[PDB]
């Protein structure tokens, strides 16, 4: 069974770094590749970032790049998301996804409990 | 939010609604997919749709949908009361340099 | 013409045209594309 | 040889949509365009619809415009008949024909079996 | 409707009977092709002649037609108990947004 | 139902330029031609442009040559008519109408609200 | 205003009045069509006839117009209340470069 | 210098299918569409199908649609022509012809041998 | 066999014939073009006349052809022993679904 | 935040070399194109090069190519301009920018700061 | 410079401007897109229109454009003592073999 | 500057074959495609064959298709054309142009020197 | 040669001589563009004009070119003892299955 | 299964039969190899034909193959006595995560 397991959340005061991560059983890690979705309370979805499955290609969302840096850990099935120089607008409930490829698009095949990060001051 | 979604769509138990997901021709019009996923009040969202008409296990036969031209359209046929969720289109836009891009989300309420 | 029918014509063969060049055109564009 | 298959009927009540399919067999769907077209019991024919061979130029009756919608998958040999706001007038039995064309005038060379919607309170 | 035809024309068998398509000066007085259909009680319409005069390799030689001025018209040879049918015949209209229109309908009855 | 929603007017000083649209829902936009049309203040009607289904061929009122610019995007269902150096005899009330051909003529069978625009000083 | 129309017609409620168009050689005698429009004081013009005999669904019965030569006339039989607009006939010039010419406009007044 | 040569005749009892196939050389063969024709034996030539130069478009004559199969594989300079259902009259001698095109019409400037395709019991 | 050939023609050695291929308004009186095709009795077809007028290299300057209205014709002069084949032409029908469509075919013999 | 800096410049004889560079920081420098575009004292903007994101494709204007080079560094984030027998009316200030497509052409979002290359006797 | 600007263009502050940028049949009437630049005095160019229409986050709403046929426009609603500029538009010509195109540039004076 | 020189030219015998090259230098090789343009003494000039950029796409002349073949190497920026069983009518003198295109035709802007290849006994 | 060109001019110094090349429906009366090479007698062809009307950095104001219909002119003011030269016109041909195809090629004589 | 295959196909001896075996644009459509196995009722299965043309050393010349499009086709010549047994189709499904995908299985009698 697919476990997508978070952790890392809390309250901090905005400008400075969180560090989230996502431990992963059920599942030949290093196969697969892993996005990042946030949620902010009482909107919608919002993609956050894709890392390949051997880590060599990131891409992120115009709002968070520069400042928010995704990696993984083969070794130790562990998926990580450094956030720096967080702000307001950053505070949502994050989710760790497995990637899936259909025929011309890519969805979320299975999701994690996720997180919440709140920023305020 | 490229996609637009409308806000909110409400049925009788037993009945047939849609949530439709309409586009432009840079996401929907220029052939790429569109999946939906359904998020309970209080858990993370859940895959319901992959590949504009296919179903994983868990999601039972009531659920279906399909695409046509720059428009998408999930069909849920006999409602129960747990249906009650927010429903998301999510498809991949040429003009962002995002992997998903997500609709507005719809809130379901069955009229109980 | 001003009093030309300014809509699209109904009644027009909706079907594919068989009656065109099958063979490839060497009347393109052979450089890479910058765009 | 050719085989038009209509289904997707059934009784459903005014103000309402329901969807129709025309699958077929025996000859190149992406060669031909298609015709809608309708016969209330006890009455004569009625066209509804064309659609081209690529989709691209869609037409409707004058009764049925803004409410109705025909569209094609190219790779499915199947027609689908989209009719969003179901009134009583609408009841009839629906055809799916062939699009022919010999000098200035079309015609149909091959008709589907048939299928009945009704529409009742 | 805007081809009339009469509701309904009978004969004994073996004797010829003729069935009228009239027209207007914007379908078939504009030079504008007919095409006829049988229907019978229990299915679907069947293409009975087309380009005014061409019958398919199904049709029978006893089925004829032509077209003159405004009118046109089916003749029937020899009528024969399965000629028993719903016939249509169709146009195109240049005053409306139809690819087809189609006549009122006569239905043909054998004194049998 | 045919429903055409203009907007764009207002009061403007002479000399200068004022953007009109027609908005369209209810029909398929590419399949017909669109007009606009005009009334003054206690006046008649006064045809002003026609523009056809695939916006080549483009015709306009003498008055009004040279200075007003029709235009039409298929893809957003929006009718533009372009004013460029206002004149005082240009205010009137601005409908736009759908065209409709019946033998040797046209005809407008369904009209927008209509909007106002003021030139003055 | 190629097309001239009376300034303004009235008669008593349930008779008969009638809305002439005249014309000339280069619009309505020669062969083109004649429309009409009614507008009400705080509406925009909506279809009465055209074809210079057809009328679309919402026209009642009462409205009935025609043409001869050179000049055309719509009929109004049975006045009632809400009949009071402003009648336009419309046509097409040969001797200008515009798809529409209208006429000066009369308005009907009902002496109730 | 172009030259066509097809195989795959013989005789076959009617009901069941049979596979031509004409090798090229001499031209480049992903230039060009091609043209089957068949001669039935003291009859005049009849068109059967055309393929596109990349595949894209077929096709068939009213006679032989449903059940003929047109393909062909730019790698080898093959072109098939699949036989379903093989009835009495289409015993008749097949051509491969290479595809040209003057100004509005199509012709055939490079023939085949031809080979005998035989149906009976 | 849309467009008619007469079955067969005949003519002395030295002398001059012609062929004729007639089509209707929908083959060759539409503006399409018309090609010429040669077939000795054990070979082939092959290609003697294409665009009404050009032949390509082997083919000599006894054949030539032309056309006009809705009939198309092929001259030959200073017939030899080895003219005796099978002439088709060829042109492209509109109200049929096929690229090609071909005449019946004239056997030409040389009275040695 | 995206930062483009720019340096290299200075004063050079014409008829001899030049290397101009051009420093990111603030986005993933591997994901993206990038282009060089020159202004002549008192003139308008003209477009010089574009390099693809894998350095695979290159594209040079017609009154630079033979002679410019560009290129870059994915280890470095950096993006260099080789310019050689350089000439008079190569007197311009230099920008490095950002690839940016929208639907059928390109565009950039982000500048650099410019660098003036001055070429004299 | 295969688009044309004027070479300047004024107003005083709280009226509107209009700067042309008119194209020709191979970039503006081909279908490419046009987009606008901005350039202070002493300081490098700022998008400032993308896609005929959108602006990004720090361009205020004064600023919109819009293209029709072979020209585009830049329309400056509300003149400030900050627009004070060169505006240079930008596409793609099909005759070339350059990724970008510009105009000429037009200066734009705000009469203080 | 643009430079297109050739060599491979001489004298041989009819019946067998023979290879010319033209090498390239000031320009991208592989943006382009390439012409081969021949000129018989004191005649005029007749276009031989094109290759793609890639090299995807081959165009011959309807007298030397079969015979010649044109390929490309873009790694010494280098151009071919391998010339089989040559007939006393192949003597001229062979050009390498540089494919432009413009609107609807295309041209060559740079050409080369020439060479001569005889074919006698 | 499918364009057809005079095999030689002439001309005095000082003066103006056009060189025409006439084609046809299907290579320049198609629209496709005509472009003109010079060709010194030692050296090989050069590019002169290209688009109907537009010429290189090299080509002086001298040479100067257009088209209309089926034809097209090369027209050379001010004759100079350098243009002792072969003009040649090349266009492309619908019917044949070449990039290019050549005229003849004309000689221009000074008559020094 | 992805890949669809008849239930069961049958012949008599020393006559031809056909497997097929149709997948979609993902599978077969896309571009990858198909290969057959062959299982006799007690045994496990042994390779017949890959590269969808060629044949292992054990294997006769009657069995053969080949592929076009989105179907492929196993074909036998000669039936025999011992050639009863299950024939499985094989390829690569670009949609999951697995280096093979199978088809249904096609039992083969010859009816002896």
């Amino acid at each position: 069974q697919v476990q997508l397991v978070e952790s890392g959340g809390g309250v901090v005061p905005p400008g400075r770094s969180l560090r989230l991560s996502c431990a992963t059983s059920g599942f030949t890690f290093s196969n697969y590749g892993m996005h990042w979705v946030r949620q902010a309370p009482g909107k919608g979805l919002e993609w956050v970032a894709i890392i390949w499955y051997d880590g060599s290609r990131n891409f992120y969302a115009a709002s968070v790049e520069g400042r928010f840096t995704i990696s993984r850990d083969n070794s130790k099935n562990t998926l990580y998301l450094q956030m720096n120089s967080l702000r307001v607008e950053d505070t949502a409930v994050y989710y760790c996804a497995r990637a899936a490829y259909y025929d011309t698009s890519g969805y979320g095949d299975y999701w994690g409990q996720g997180t919440l990060v709140t920023v305020s001051s | 939010s490229v996609l637009t979604q409308p806000p909110s769509v409400s049925g009788a138990p037993g009945q047939t609604v849609t949530i439709s997901c309409t586009g432009g021709s840079s996401n929907i019009g220029a052939g790429y997919d569109v999946h939906w996923y359904q998020q309970l009040p209080g858990t993370a969202p859940k895959l319901l749709i992959y590949g504009n008409i296919n179903r994983p296990s868990g999601v039972p036969d009531r659920f279906s949908g399909s695409k046509s031209g720059t428009s998408a359209s999930l069909a849920i046929t006999g409602l129960q009361a747990e249906d009650e969720a927010d429903y998301y289109c999510q498809s991949y836009d040429r003009r962002l340099s995002g992997s998903w891009v997500f609709g507005g989300g719809t809130k379901l309420t069955v009229l109980g | 013409d001003p009093n030309a029918n300014p809509n699209v014509d109904p009644n027009a063969n909706p079907n594919v045209d068989p009656n065109a060049n099958p063979n490839v055109d060497p009347n393109a564009n052979p450089n890479a594309n910058p765009n």
